[PDB]
């Protein structure tokens, strides 16, 4: 008889709650499981936070779970980030790109298979050496996730360097002083970083002052190239995709698998406590919570289904993949592909802001 | 007059019967509550919430517990239910506390304990130093206000080193002893949770650091209840508690209702209403366009029997009494100490040992 160890979920509906089962079983398939055996506890996300909160207590801490996955709905995963956090409970986020999650003052047990939207400035350098933009114009707006891709890619810059920042006020729709400031600039290479709505703002105003053209290059993210941010958006326009980073079901998989390995590992040590087994009565940590994250925070797993799969020191996804978008005649085209470390642009040509610079 | 139901939520063990001793009158309930994990604190707050019309609540704790405080403020945000922190763990200061809390805590704010703390080294010209934080919410809040005192001062001040110290983590390939081994300066402040403090205390005993000539100063909540002093605490620490001594949980309770009761008397003054109190933790998502902050105008600005009890923005006590307690060589917390309007007075001229 081996010791059940359990795992639990909190995932967007019974198909993916079944897609979870299904990988932990593989794992225990794979896995030699004479010592210790998997077992799948899951959930789907509750309507309201403090709902949500309670539900970790009763179905997932009450079954003494080792780790927590987590994928967006169809309410985010902070109450179960602050439930699991509580017990030191490592949390897997499956989907959330909000930078947030990257600070271990709030999110003290989390890592994620998808990186934060900030992590993009590493494509941004890499196309920067690559086109050779030396000066650049860095517009963010001013919240945590505008000043998350601000320090990133200036860390990466500290060769090529941003001649100026610019920061707006969030839901600001005129936008014409503060791109009036970019354009006295002799830079003409515009990287943004905003949301779906603060991005329609400033290709709004952009195109009013006509820096929406030849001569200009914008070089963008994935959530100012969605939803309405796309209706408003110049042509010529770079943009990125995370591959997969929508796919719940390929995320269960590669995480499963990163923490099926390190429940593995944690087991060949000794003194492994069990986690607590539920919230009522108990205030203190899983003793074993910290060994475990330092475990997970340094498994690498090369063969996922979304790549190389590696965490950094803020336990961020390392080695993502992304789609270099280029909009031409008002259409998302595929110009390249950001594979993990390198670019590698395919055979259909960018056209930039009117035509070739 | 019109009555606004309070919940005065008690952990622990405390005497009922002492704790019992305007536009709107205060119909207080007495709670007692015997757990302190989140589904325990919840599912309390939430069935209290629903079976009376709960205007605000008053929480006190017996614990050293500094995550009560943080399970309180989610609960204060999603429900947008006025919540006072008034002793224990739910006091233990929350810094950046959610857009959406009404949750206040009686005690000083990190900025004004590192003030302190700077006030007591200037009296015994203590000007070279070095700071230990672990990731512990308000050490960023610390470390900033001490760097911009130091900054702006023209007094000799040396700060040597600032440790950020990962508690996440386990320490198998003594990260901490070989973080705190580079530790020269003869005063360290640490900014840290009581229980990390512990640990922090045993590695920099091993290293050496604990003895003579190694001064250690803390804040509140590294203290906690001054009856409860791990054995790992040096002899010789110097702690800025919250005067549990002469503002005694009778008298906080009492307060307590008075601001909650104020703010209503005020709010329903000025607008003719009051927020209608949830009757469930459950409905939050779809009935939050009919609720408001509102009520915490009002909170912030609380003055009963000639005594400002008003709030800061960030949800602290604006002018508290803070005490500065040595441990001693019989292990017992020592009054060394008081902290007034902005002005420290300490009991020795000559510090002892
Ligand atoms: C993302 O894209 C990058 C860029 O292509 C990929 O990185 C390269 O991956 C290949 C394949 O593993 C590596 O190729 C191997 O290189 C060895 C020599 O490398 C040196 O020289 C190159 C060129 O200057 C440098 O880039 C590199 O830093 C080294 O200094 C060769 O000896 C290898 O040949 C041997 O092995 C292969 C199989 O791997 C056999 O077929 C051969 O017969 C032979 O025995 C081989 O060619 C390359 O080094 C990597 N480059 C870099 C820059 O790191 C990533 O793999 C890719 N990532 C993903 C997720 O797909
Ligand atoms: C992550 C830590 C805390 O921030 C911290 C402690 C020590 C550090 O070194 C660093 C950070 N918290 C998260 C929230 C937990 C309480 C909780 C539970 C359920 C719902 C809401 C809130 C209590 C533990
Ligand atoms: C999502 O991922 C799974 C791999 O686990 C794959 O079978 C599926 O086809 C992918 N779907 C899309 C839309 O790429
Ligand atoms: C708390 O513990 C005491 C122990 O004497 C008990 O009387 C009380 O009923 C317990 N609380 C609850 C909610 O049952
Ligand atoms: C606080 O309270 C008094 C009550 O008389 C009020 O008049 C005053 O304006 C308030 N202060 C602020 C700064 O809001
Ligand atoms: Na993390």
């Amino acid at each position: 008889d081996p010791k059940i160890v359990n795992i639990g979920a909190v995932l967007s509906t019974k198909k993916h709650e079944q897609i979870f089962r299904e990988a932990v079983n593989q794992a225990n398939k794979r896995h030699f499981t004479r010592k210790i055996q998997l077992q799948a506890t899951s959930v789907t996300h509750r309507p309201n936070a403090i709902q949500m909160a309670l539900s970790v207590c009763e179905d997932l801490i009450s079954s003494q779970v080792y780790a927590i996955l987590v994928s967006h709905p169809p309410l985010t995963p902070t109450p179960i980030s602050y439930t699991a956090g509580f017990y030191r409970i490592p949390v897997i986020g499956l989907t959330t790109r909000m930078s947030i999650y990257s600070d271990k003052s709030i999110h003290l047990s989390f890592l994620r298979t998808v990186p934060p939207y900030s992590h993009q400035a590493l494509v941004w350098f890499e196309m920067m050496r690559l086109f050779n933009w030396n000066h650049v114009i860095l517009i963010v707006s001013d919240d945590h996730e505008g000043r998350a891709a601000q320090k990133k890619l200036e860390t990466l810059l500290e060769g090529p360097k941003a001649d100026k920042v610019l920061q707006f006020e969030p839901g600001t729709k005129n936008l014409t002083a503060l791109l009036l400031e970019a354009k006295e600039l002799e830079a003409r290479v515009i990287i943004l970083s905003a949301s779906e709505d603060d991005a329609t703002a400033v290709y709004k105003s952009a195109a009013m002052l006509d820096m929406t053209g030849a001569g200009y290059v914008w070089l963008v993210g994935e959530r100012e190239i969605s939803g309405s941010a796309l209706r408003y958006a110049p042509d010529g326009i770079i943009g990125l995709q995370l591959i997969n980073g929508k796919n719940e079901s390929a995320h269960i998989s590669d995480a499963v698998a990163v923490v099926a390995q390190a429940i593995h590992e944690l087991f060949e040590m000794e003194n492994i406590t069990d986690p607590p087994r539920g919230c009522v009565g108990n205030t203190n940590i899983w003793k074993t919570g910290p060994l475990f994250k330092r475990v997970l925070m340094s498994s690498k797993y090369p063969d996922g289904v979304t790549g190389r799969i590696e965490f950094n020191e803020d336990g961020d996804r390392k080695f993502a993949q992304y789609s270099i978008m280029n909009l031409q005649n008002r259409k998302l085209v595929q110009v390249g592909i950001f594979n993990g470390s390198y670019i590698i642009q395919n055979d259909r040509k960018i056209i930039w802001p009117g035509g070739e610079t | 007059p019109p009555s606004i139901g309070i919940a005065v939520i008690l952990v622990g063990t405390s005497d009922e019967v002492a704790i019992k001793d305007l536009s709107v009158v205060p119909r207080v309930e007495l709670v007692a509550m015997n757990e302190t994990d989140p589904k325990s604190i919840i599912t309390r707050i939430c069935d209290l919430m629903s079976d009376r019309k709960i205007q605000g609540v008053v929480f006190a704790d017996d614990t050293d517990q500094e995550a009560i405080a943080q399970i309180l403020d989610f609960i204060s945000a999603q429900t947008l239910t006025p919540i006072l922190g008034i002793h224990g763990g739910s006091s233990m200061i929350m810094a950046d506390k959610d857009e959406s809390s009404m949750f206040f805590q009686f005690g000083p704010s990190i900025e004004q304990q590192a003030s302190v703390m700077l006030n007591i080294m200037e009296e015994y010209d203590w000007y070279i130093f070095s700071i230990v934080t672990t990731y512990f919410p308000g050490y960023q809040d610390f470390v900033n206000k001490i760097r911009s005192t130091i900054e702006n001062s023209f007094v000799g001040w040396e700060l040597e080193e600032v440790l950020l110290l990962d508690m996440s983590l386990d320490d198998g390939d003594s990260k901490i002893q070989n973080q705190l081994k580079k530790l020269q300066s003869p005063i360290i402040l640490l900014y840290c949770t009581k229980e990390e403090a512990t640990y922090i205390f045993e590695v920099a005993n091993s290293v050496g650091l604990t003895g003579y000539g190694y001064t250690w100063i803390v804040p509140s909540l590294v203290a906690g209840d001054t009856d409860t002093v791990p054995a790992e605490f040096p002899t010789g620490l110097i702690s800025v508690s919250y005067d549990e001594w002469d503002y005694g949980l009778p008298a906080r309770v009492r307060d307590g209702i008075a601001i909650i009761t104020t703010a209503a008397s005020d709010m329903l003054s000025e607008h003719s209403f009051i927020p209608e109190p949830k009757s469930s933790c459950y409905n939050t998502h779809e009935k939050r366009i009919y609720q408001s902050n509102m009520l915490n105008r009002y909170l912030i600005n609380v003055t009963f029997e000639g005594r400002d009890l008003s709030f800061s923005e960030d949800g602290y006590q604006m002018h508290p009494k803070l005490v500065i307690i040595l441990l001693n060589k019989e292990r017992k917390w020592e009054r060394v100490g008081k902290w007034k309007d902005k002005s420290l007075q300490m009991k020795y001229y000559v510090w002892p040992r």
